[PDB]
């Protein structure tokens, strides 16, 4: 019952009133899907979308936090953000040289792409992929992580969504990231590959053709169980393909490593290695 | 098929 008044304050020409309202709204939206629905129902979306045109970085940042938090809701709540017309203005911020704005725009986009296939396709259709793929070359590890989240989310969809990621040229950069000494960035690259390889055989074969298998097989020898798990999930997904895909996995030397991992003390590792080994007969 | 969300909280 205070929400409608907060939403009206988003138009106040008093920047203190505006910012107080915006900070309250963003944080109510962080409190679960019912609180998100209350913010939507109070009419916040059109005002928040208008704020994506603001040249005031303080307003824009908090507007982005609010939209990100709404987009942490259910798929139809995400769709409300898309229907309010946010995506072009949001995607355009991936050109920003302001790292705070870029980071916050990426979170918002990544959350939208965590929706269902209609929500993901909207992000693709808004033109985000070339930018996201270029940010895989960023020397800023925060930005790089966030781009990998967004891309992983996009690649969590169906085969058409996956294929748009592949067609944007993500695979060579993802495979290059497999040699990173940054264990955080490595695992995010493996997540992206392990979503792409959960597609159909054409998507799996793209992962193979980009040269992922030698690096994944090397990573089966990692002493870091977090890395090993992620590499095993990726390789197991590839092994779920057709006989051409299975053969490529065998040719890369995976069988001998997987046989070794069958008795691993970590149960999650052992189970996925067993499952992978069975897929390959 | 693995999705993730990030909230922005103070
Ligand atoms: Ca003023
Ligand atoms: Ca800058
Ligand atoms: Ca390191």
């Amino acid at each position: 019952s205070e929400l409608p008044q907060m939403v009206q304050q988003l138009n106040s020409p008093d920047q203190q009133e505006l910012q107080s309202a915006l900070r309250k709204l963003s944080q109510i939206a962080s409190g679960g899907n019912e609180q998100i629905q209350a913010v939507i129902d109070a009419g916040a979306l059109p005002a928040l979308v208008q704020l994506l045109s603001s040249p005031n970085e303080q307003i824009l940042q908090e507007a982005l936090w609010a939209l990100s938090n709404i987009a942490s809701g259910g798929n139809e709540q995400i769709q409300a953000v898309i229907d309010a017309g946010a995506l072009p203005a949001l995607v355009q911020l991936l050109s920003s040289p302001n790292e705070q704005i870029l980071q916050e725009a990426l979170w918002a986009l990544s959350n939208i792409a965590s929706g269902g296939n209609e929500q993901i396709q909207a992000v693709i259709d808004a033109g985000a992929l070339p930018a996201l793929v270029q940010l895989l070359s960023s020397p800023n590890e925060q930005i790089l992580q966030e781009a990998l989240w967004a891309l992983s989310n996009i690649a969590s969809g169906g085969n058409e969504q996956i294929q748009a990621v592949i067609d944007a040229g993500a695979l060579p950069a993802l495979v290059q990231l497999l040699s990173s000494p940054n264990e955080q960035i490595l695992q995010e690259a493996l997540w992206a590959l392990s979503n792409i390889a959960s597609g159909g055989n054409e998507q799996i074969q793209a992962v193979i053709d980009a040269g992922a298998l030698p690096a994944l097989v090397q990573l089966l020898s990692s002493p870091n169980e977090q890395i090993l798990q992620e590499a095993l999930w990726a390789l197991s997904n590839i092994a779920s393909g057709g006989n051409e895909q299975k053969q490529a996995v065998k040719e890369a030397g995976a069988l001998e490593k997987l046989e070794q991992l069958q008795s691993h003390e970590n149960e999650k590792i052992q189970k996925e290695a067993q499952e992978a080994l069975e897929k390959l007969q | 098929k693995r999705k993730r969300k990030r909230k922005r909280k103070r």
